[PDB]
């Protein structure tokens, strides 16, 4: 595979030969196992390949020293930071043979791959736009005359975004070779993640688009002070819903709801400033509503969680949501303190976007139409998950480590606890019931938008956003 | 000579036919403009971008350069062409040029449809600037530019020929795209300042006016570039513009004058402003005063009222003469007049006489009624116009929305009457927002609010919208009191294609209109499969009956051409189809070709005269087009001598178009293959030949087996079952296994009848066993399908043991068995 | 099967069926469908084709004329039988009736009794034809004599328990009766002229209609029931806008697979019970507390709204709210 498909396949070897190395750079049997084989496997290819494997190494080693220098320094600034000549990511210039990282390369059944886009140099200036461990954003020149923003992510692991990435590929085929939704366009976006070792990685990023957070309930600059000035701002409303986390569900309700009247949604008027043209206007809240469809039911069948406004991006351009940070999946986040309690994100905000019929219109019926293509294809999606689950490295059940970072063989038995729920929601079996498409879609609808759901989850979920 | 050139091409050529004395010194011009210099640099492009030469025994050398020239550097794709056809329809110019290019545009798409596959898969990308919308859009502008106009027949005609050859394809978009030019909006982009901008485009309108035929408008238009140049913002306007290359910088240099002192306009103020703009028959037109309204409203707002910008009170000896340009400079004079409003008496006085005049527009004689639809699109140009702009307050776009308090349920109404479907949906949006705004400050609800006061339901008029826009999800978003009435029941019913409820409905409710039940019943009964009963239906229709509307006789029409009943004896669609088959079965080809044509230029004129806002408008059309020329191509090759090859190729090209129209809908699939199959059983009926009857019935059983696996797809029962019937009747079976048996056995299992399509195959697996070992090369295919079929199916419904169906179906299939 | 759909296309498509059987079966399945002004239509256009005309074409045309009311379509066969004695009803001229009668009972009965008689199963339509005869014998002395509220009323009574007693028969046997009986109804209010008992005619009508699409929603059969709603429309002057019949057509939707509609015809029916009166009235106590839980249990089924506004809003009230 890796000789006929070297660029497909390389990134993963090098990654699996160099978990460990981010320690080395700075300053159980099976993993030996692993790193000796992978190592069999990269001297097999530079045996065929040398300059290749010289060059691919050369770049993953100078994306991981990039990853590990600290920028608390420039955190505040936003403007961009000239990357220190010490770097070698600076001095790379000319690299031929290898093929930008985060690009999809369409899959040649002939393997010559001849003319492919290739690293020619790397900008001087790395940008910082905010993160948990500020992650750093920087531009790739290509052999063409074209600038590619990539990711680079540090301390994280992004195996677990880029197997989500692959099943929503996967899904992607699926509703494409349907023709009720290939009629529709309905698509999961999705992008190329690279990880580079256990706790380093580089990822594609998505220019054009604002996360919905940051376009709503922004302090200086947001949709909600924009528009509707005389309504609780968000730090109101963040601290009331914080300090009625103590207190009892009855409380929580009658606290939520007062938030919820005085907060008002405001998100409509995204595709409304965007695009003056109503036909632009029209295509694009279409588009937005089918996308928030397709994301919702795919999140569900597989159980995505921790989809908070920070979690998902909205392209400006083209007006359809993006998720990110899918480390949480599989309905883990209901094992977790303060659990959540609804399928997918469908607070008032995105409900008001859709229009005026809400739900009532084009989502409804999307979402049926995802539904039957998900059950149509049951066989097929459960083979796949169950190939995915059973992964030595997937590390996808949850642990108090990752519960306390969430909010400031037993193994066997809840993955098999895990297949039997996805079958029970593939077959539509819910609560026990027998379900239609449409009863099953119409069940999680009001589990997603009842304020009973909404009031018990973590302030920082942002039910009311 | 490059910019004017493809003007003086387009006018010498007609010319040549006349008279051959002008026709010597029109060739030996147009020899000397296009072969003498074709080896000169600067005219090599605009030659190239070049409307093709008529084919006649005139434009033989002149059209062997052009070819040649055009050719250079490769030849062209079947992509290219297109592009090459909307890079000359850059140029403007009269619609009987384009003829030639119509012509070898249709060419170049009949002879390859795989290509048109490429571009379709390469355009799913980005459905919006696919090169298909494109085309089809720039064909339909330049009809509505063909009409009231010389050429007009042979203009539609060739439209038409070429729309038929790309059909009703899925174009995954919901809205057309008006043309918009790229260096227009790069031009207003490079203006920061307001009043520049609006420098550039009453410069832009002049300089395109000082062109046309009229003297007067010329000689007002010269004056008001004079003047224009003249002022502080003529002079900014050059030396901001003067960069870019520009044909209009190099035509207004002679008109800008270097002058110490700035022409200076008038700024005389009258004693008392808003006395003219006050009275109400100033807003509100009469039925056909339309030209003369626009005109005195745009010099009332030019009689001492406001106007701050210079450029404005310089415009009105050319809003006198021409009309365009007043309602083209109406919403900037409004804009002006607001800006430098004080203590908001301008707001006032305008908002109400809007209201007033959209009030009139909706009343429906009256005093003021029935306002012309050009008044109300001027007036919609400029709520359109003043909603983009930024109000002096630096607020947000919802409150740029009001510039003029408005009740957008009126005006969204208005736009819904004037066919802006997306623009009503807007302000239908937008009058809600603002509603729900006054009501916190103090849909059903909504709705019965808007009926009270206004008089206009909203949830209806959301559902008018919707239903013109043509997306199928967000009709049944709409909701409220109105499913319970029968003709809303009808109209879901028809749309999920639940054709029995629709017949019963329709038959039950008696309130609905006469013929709109009838048109129901027929549609019903048609979609049902069920032929003789609508027959027989139809006759007794005609007792106790006055003369029919043209609704009756349009869909008696279809039910005689559909169910081959020939004794039968402006024309429409269906009357010009049942004619072209008969003239085809009596020969008498010359009445056949000229019925087609005929129908095709109605079509097209019928397509004109909308208003072409959603592209679903378009796909009836579309598909009617593809079975007119679908039927001419068929007309040539029954005309002379017919030879099997041919009739392998016209039916290999029939799955080609057919592949292309994967993801149509069936309702505009069917028509196409309906007239397949009646033009297949004419050639049965009238072939004449024992060798080559077998071939038109091979054919047939193909078509027939298609048309029940396209019917089985969009799960309808009726026409499937149907088609295995005409099978039965042109297919005799003495062998007792044939490839259309197994679909009969697919069609039965769909109807939810597992015994019949279980017995069916289980008899065809044993005559296929008894009959020979598979060796038969032919029969190999069949015999497995039949075998994994029937294990799938004995699987699933559990009537065999695991083991018996794996070993003696499964695993036999797998034994038995270039592409 | 009663799978009449599929039987008219494929009487529609076969024609080497003989002519008799094909133009029979496409009759009675148009019939059996409710489809009736299609099927006087289908009627007129056959008659083109003069030139054969068997018995049963006489037979079929007489029973759609006396089902669809026509009223002007002109040995004696059963249905021509019972044409002609709601011909003499309506002209008043009783003693031709009562022979109509003596004679089709006399045939009917001579023809059951020349066959073998094997099986139960043969005795069924002739047991069928011999009720719906009876029942018109006895609404002759009604209509000759004055009418009477309490006469009617009894003979009502007569016909529920009689109905009751073919609780377990076919409905292809029920349904005759079923219809002679609403045509009787019809002809009883148009040749009444008085406006008191009036109202009382169209009550037990009502009653008749609501307990045919009850019948007929138990048989599975979907056509009838929204014939009978829709001539309870015509017959009922929607006023009030709170009616019995209006719970039957909601439940007749919900059987159509139409959810939407019916939970829109339930919902707004709750309201205006809820707006016009606080439960007070006898009378709309049953009709409102079996809306309230009908549309409890349709929510809690189709998954429409969350467990606590079922119960607050619907169950609970339904139970609050509420001689045998
Ligand atoms: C494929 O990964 C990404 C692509 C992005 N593309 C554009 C974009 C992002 C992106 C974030 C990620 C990402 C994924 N993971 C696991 N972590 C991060 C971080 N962010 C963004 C944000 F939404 C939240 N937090 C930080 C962000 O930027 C640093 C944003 O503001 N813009 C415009
Ligand atoms: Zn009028």
């Amino acid at each position: 595979i890796s000789m006929d498909h070297p660029h497909h396949t390389l990134f993963i070897i090098l990654a699996l030969a160099n978990a460990n190395r981010d320690e080395f750079l700075t300053k159980s049997q099976l993993d030996e196992d692993r790193t000796e084989a992978a190592n069999r496997i990269i001297c097999t290819i530079r045996s065929r390949r040398p300059q290749m494997v010289r060059s691919v190494e050369a770049l993953c080693d100078a994306y991981i020293i990039l990853a590990n220098l600290d920028a608390t320094q420039w955190k505040t600034q936003r403007k961009g930071i000239n990357i220190p000549a010490d770097q070698p990511i600076t001095k790379l210039k000319n690299l031929e043979d290898v093929v930008v990282p985060t690009m999809e390369i369409k899959v040649d059944h002939t393997g010559e791959y001849g003319n492919l886009v290739t690293i020619q140099s790397f900008k001087a200036e790395f940008r910082l736009a905010g993160g948990v461990n500020l992650p750093k954003i920087i531009d790739c020149v290509g052999s063409d005359g074209k600038e590619r923003r990539q990711l680079v992510k540090g301390r994280d692991d992004l195996r677990q975004d880029a197997v989500m990435q692959q099943v929503f590929q996967m899904c992607n085929t699926l509703l494409q070779r349907n023709t009720e939704t290939r009629k529709r366009k309905l698509t999961i976006c999705t992008y190329k993640v690279v990880p580079l070792s256990q706790r380093s990685g580089v990822l594609e990023w998505c220019t054009g688009t604002v996360p919905i957070g940051e376009f709503l309930v922004n302090n200086e600059d947001g949709a909600h002070k924009r528009y509707r000035p005389n309504d609780f701002s968000a730090f109101q409303c963040q601290k009331k819903m914080m300090e009625v986390q103590k207190k009892s569900f009855e409380e929580k309700y009658e606290v939520f709801m007062d938030v919820c009247q005085n907060f008002q949604p405001v998100f409509r008027y995204f595709c409304m400033e965007k695009f003056l043209d109503p036909a632009i206007w029209f295509e694009k809240r279409l588009a937005y509503t089918r996308s928030v469809a397709t994301s919702s039911i795919v999140g569900y069948i597989l159980g995505l969680g921790d989809r908070h406004v920070q979690n998902i991006l909205i392209n400006e351009q083209s007006a359809e949501l993006v998720h990110i940070d899918l480390g949480v999946a599989f309905e883990q986040g209901k094992i977790l303190p303060t659990p959540e309690t609804v399928p997918f994100r469908l607070t008032r905000d995105i409900v008001d976007g859709m229009g005026i019929t809400g739900v009532e219109g084009v989502f409804r019926r999307c979402c049926e139409k995802t539904m039957e293509v998900m059950r149509n294809s049951q066989e097929t999606l459960l083979t796949i998950v169950e190939v995915l689950l059973y992964d030595p490295l997937f590390d996808w059940t949850m642990n108090p480590l990752k519960a306390l970072y969430l909010q400031q063989q037993s193994f066997n038995k809840v993955a098999e606890r895990v297949l039997m729920r996805l079958q029970e929601k593939l077959k539509g079996v819910e609560e026990g019931t027998v379900l239609s498409v449409g009863g099953q879609v119409n069940l999680l609808i009001q589990q997603a938008i009842d304020p009973k759901n909404l009031s018990r989850l973590f302030p920082g979920w942002k039910a009311w956003v | 000579l490059e910019n004017h050139l493809h003007v003086i091409v387009g006018t010498l050529i007609p010319l040549v036919y006349e008279q051959v004395e002008v026709q010597k010194q029109v060739l030996d011009l147009l020899k000397y403009l296009v072969i003498d210099n074709k080896d000169n640099e600067n005219l090599y492009i605009t030659i190239k971008l070049l409307d093709p030469f008529p084919d006649h025994v005139v434009f033989k050398d002149l059209r062997i350069t052009q070819q040649k020239i055009k050719y250079s550097r490769g030849p062209f794709s079947l992509l290219e062409e297109i592009n090459h056809f909307l890079s000359v329809s850059v140029y403007d110019a009269l619609p009987l040029t384009r003829l030639e290019g119509l012509k070898d545009l249709r060419r170049q798409l009949e002879l390859h449809k795989d290509q048109m596959v490429d571009i379709m898969r390469a355009s799913q990308d980005n459905p919006q600037d696919g090169i298909m919308v494109k085309l089809v859009v720039n064909l339909l502008q330049l009809s509505k530019m063909a009409i009231n106009h010389t050429g007009e027949k042979e203009v539609l005609e060739a439209v038409g020929s070429c729309l038929g050859e790309v059909g009703p394809i899925d174009f995954s978009t919901i809205a057309i795209q008006h043309s918009k030019d790229a260096s227009y909006t790069k031009a207003l982009k490079l203006f920061e300042d307001k009043e520049l901008q609006w420098t550039f485009i009453m410069l832009t309108y002049l300089n395109n006016t000082l062109v046309e035929d009229c003297v007067k408008v010329r000689s007002a238009a010269v004056t008001c570039l004079k003047n224009i140049l003249a002022t502080k913002t003529g002079h900014s306007f050059w030396e901001i513009y003067k960069m870019t290359t520009d044909p209009m910088l190099a035509y207004l240099q002679p008109f800008r004058t270097s002058r110490k002192k700035f022409l200076e306009v008038p700024r005389f103020d009258k004693e008392n402003p808003f006395e003219g703009l006050d009275d109400i028959n100033l807003w509100i037109p009469l039925s056909e005063n339309h030209d003369i309204w626009i005109k005195t409203l745009t010099c009332a707002f030019l009689d001492s009222g406001g106007t701050k910008c210079e450029i404005l009170q310089l415009l009105k000896p050319m809003c006198e003469v021409k009309t365009d340009f007043c309602q083209t400079v109406l919403p900037y004079l409004i804009h002006d007049i607001l800006l430098q409003d004080t203590n908001e008496s301008w707001r006032n006085l305008l908002s109400t006489h809007v209201q007033g005049f959209f009030t009139s527009c909706l009343r429906h004689h009256f005093f003021r009624c029935c306002l012309d639809k050009k008044s109300q699109r001027t007036m919609l140009a400029v709520v359109d116009y003043m909603r983009r702009q930024k109000r002096p307050s630096s607020g947000t776009i919802f409150n740029d929305a009001f510039w003029l308090d408005l009740n957008y349920l009126e005006v969204a109404k208005v736009a819904q009457s004037c066919a802006a479907h997306f623009t009503a949906l807007l302000y239908a949006e937008i009058y809600a927002d603002k509603k729900s705004m006054d009501d916190q400050e103090k849909i059903s609800s909504l709705s019965e609010k808007s009926k009270e006061e206004t008089g206009i339901s909203l949830q209806d008029l959301l559902l008018e919208i919707y239903r013109s826009i043509g997306e199928p999800d967000s009709l049944y978003g709409c909701g409220g009191g109105k499913m319970l009435q029968p003709i809303t029941r009808l109209r879901t019913y028809e749309h999920e294609a639940m054709w029995g409820k629709a017949l019963v409905t329709y038959d039950l409710e008696t309130a609905i209109p006469s013929s709109t039940r009838q048109a129901g019943i027929i549609q019903a009964l048609q979609n049902l499969g069920l032929c003789h009963i609508l027959s027989v239906y139809l006759k007794g229709l005609d007792y106790e009956n006055k003369d029919w509307c043209p609704e009756l006789e349009e869909l008696h029409y279809q039910a005689a051409w559909r169910n081959m009943q020939w004794d039968h004896c402006g024309t429409s669609y269906h009357e010009s189809l049942y004619n072209a088959l008969q003239s085809l079965r009596d020969r008498e080809f010359s009445t056949f070709y000229e019925s087609l044509k005929y129908a095709r230029v109605k079509e097209v004129e019928e397509m004109c005269k909308r208003s072409l806002e959603s592209v679903y408008s378009l796909y009836p059309t579309l598909s009617r087009l593809q079975a007119i020329g679908e039927l001419e191509s068929i007309g040539e090759l029954f005309s002379r001598s017919v030879t099997h090859r041919q009739l392998s190729e016209v039916y290999i090209k029939w799955q080609k178009h057919s592949q292309l129209l994967k993801d149509s809908d069936f309702s505009f699939q069917e028509p196409i293959m309906a007239l397949r199959t009646v033009i297949l059983e004419i050639l049965m009926e009238k072939e004449m030949d024992n060798s080559q009857r077998e071939c038109i019935k091979d054919i047939l059983t193909k078509h027939l087996v298609e048309l029940s696996i396209l019917a089985r797809t969009f799960k309808n029962t009726q026409l499937p079952e149907r088609a295995i019937f005409q099978i039965k009747q042109y297919n005799s079976v003495s062998c007792g296994v044939s490839e259309w048996q197994l679909e009969e056995a697919q069609v039965f299992w769909a109807k939810k009848e597992q015994s019949l399509a279980l017995s069916i195959l289980k008899q065809m697996i044993k005559k296929l066993d008894a009959s020979c070992a598979a060796n038969n090369p032919s029969l190999k295919l069949t015999y497995t399908e039949c075998l994994r079929v029937c294990g799938n199916w004995l699987a699933e419904t559990c009537l065999e043991n695991p083991a018996v169906i794996m070993q003696t179906y499964l695993e036999k299939a797998v034994e038995v068995a270039s592409d």
